[PDB]
């Protein structure tokens, strides 16, 4: 900070004031800005600073410990499974729910373009067409296996492809050829690796929050209501019309085969 | 099942379909005990309905 | 139909389609007896699978 | 419907669809308990594939 | 399954779906202990959604 000589700088008085704010919050979760600029972690604790608010610090961060052995839980360095914490992790500390918190922070990150040696964070594709630049070194683009050619005088992108996978390390080559083509593939934000609230703990895979599949399991799920209810005979509101036809239909039916005229 | 093709075949014949009266009398003639409950509901179900207009969709 | 709808009951309730029992159903209901169309409708259903044909149809 | 609703879960759980634990899932839900309508409920699914229903319906 | 069907058998009642006083009341009345993150996850889910609109497209 500021007072840049030695004087704290601060062990137990930081600790101390991050004890009582997670003694004060409900849910807890711990994230990954390092993927994140600056000013970028600025404007995503911004919109966390009006609902409730968050902290960073290093070792003193884990003391999850001190706060449990204040009250009676497991959010801590003991019952927890695997503490959470990961490098460059930050704590929110809120009134806002887990899925409502992770819906925030994940669903609206901040574009960032990529950097050179950083790991594709998700893949990177290029698309087809002209970049509308004249003649020139179109052969970087061919050195960074992005086909290329000239059509009308222009630099063109032959075909759409992903230039790097998930997981693997974006060449500098590449970065600087993207960055021209003014491609900013990478998404930014703070990454949850874990929430506490009220004796359990969340991991991400829970928290990014399906919700579509639901849908369609309550359709199914009424389906499966509704039809119990056509079949079944079993007429408040709903299923009463699609039962009077079922002996009727059986009826109706019992004509289609057969040998009857009437 | 019993009860729809019971009251279905009174509706046929321009019986109405009651309690006691028909819907027991016919699912008796099966030989089979009726219920009160399913009876009552379909009973109650039909109440204000226009049978006749339900068929025409078919469905 | 009241013979059609005799059927369906008889299957449902699990007792034979003959011409017994849809009559006992039939006198029930107050129509009178009519030996052809009753006749005519177990001998209709003599070798179906009652089933298998109410499911269908368009 | 909130007996329809009450057989599926039940199923879905893997416990009896009868009048004691229709009545037990329907008080907590809140609704009182009618004594005409779970009986003709359990009456209208004895006998059936729960399963083999579930699924059709136009 | 169990979470879907509490929460429709709520929903017909009136009765509005949240974790302790209905959703976990209903589970616990079947007799089967409730897991806390499907609660979660489907009272997550439901929020700011019209149930009675999603039932009529059925599907």
């Amino acid at each position: 900070m500021a007072i840049k000589r030695t004087k704290a700088e601060k062990k137990v008085a930081y600790d101390k004031k991050l004890c009582q704010l997670l003694d004060e919050y409900t849910k807890v979760l711990i994230a990954v800005a390092d993927n994140v600029g600056s000013n970028q972690l600025q404007e995503i604790r911004k919109g966390l600073r009006g609902d409730s608010i968050v902290l960073m610090g290093k070792n003193t961060l884990i003391r999850r410990c001190i706060k449990v052995h204040a009250d009676n839980t497991g959010n801590k360095e003991f019952l927890e499974l695997m503490p959470l914490l990961v490098g460059n992790v930050g704590l929110i500390f809120t009134k806002g729910d887990l899925k409502e918190v992770r819906e925030e922070v994940a669903k609206y990150k901040v574009g960032a373009p990529a950097r050179v040696g950083l790991v594709a964070p998700v893949d990177v594709v290029v698309p087809p067409g002209n970049t509308g630049l004249d003649p020139s070194q179109t052969s970087f683009f061919q050195v960074l296996n992005i086909p290329t050619k000239i059509n009308k005088g222009t630099v063109e992108i032959i075909t759409p492809v992903e230039l790097i996978k998930k997981g693997d390390k974006v060449g500098s080559s590449e970065s600087a050829l993207l960055a021209k083509l003014g491609i900013r593939p990478f998404s930014y934000g703070l990454v949850i690796t874990n929430v506490y609230d009220s004796g359990s703990v969340f991991s991400p895979e829970v928290l990014d929050l399906t919700e579509d599949d639901l849908m369609e399991k309550f359709a199914s799920g009424v389906s499966m209501v509704a039809s119990v209810s056509l079949a079944i005979s079993y007429p408040t509101i709903a299923a009463a019309p699609h039962m009077f036809l079922n002996g009727y239909k059986n009826v109706l039916a019992v004509a289609v085969e057969t040998e009857y005229s009437y | 099942m019993k009860f729809i093709a019971a009251y279905l075949l009174a509706y046929l014949s321009g019986n109405a379909s009651p309690s006691a009266e028909d819907l027991t009398s016919i699912l008796e003639s099966v030989g089979c005990e009726i219920d009160n409950e399913k009876m009552e509901l379909m009973l109650s179900q039909v109440k204000g309905k226009d049978i006749t207009e339900l068929l025409a969709a078919g469905r | 139909v009241a013979c059609t709808l005799a059927a369906l009951i008889l299957h449902d309730d699990g007792i034979p389609i003959t011409s017994e029992k849809i009559a006992t159903v039939v006198k029930a209901a107050g129509i009178k007896v009519e030996a052809y169309w009753p006749a005519l409708f177990a001998k209709l259903l003599e070798k179906r699978s009652v089933d298998d044909l109410i499911l269908s149809v368009g």
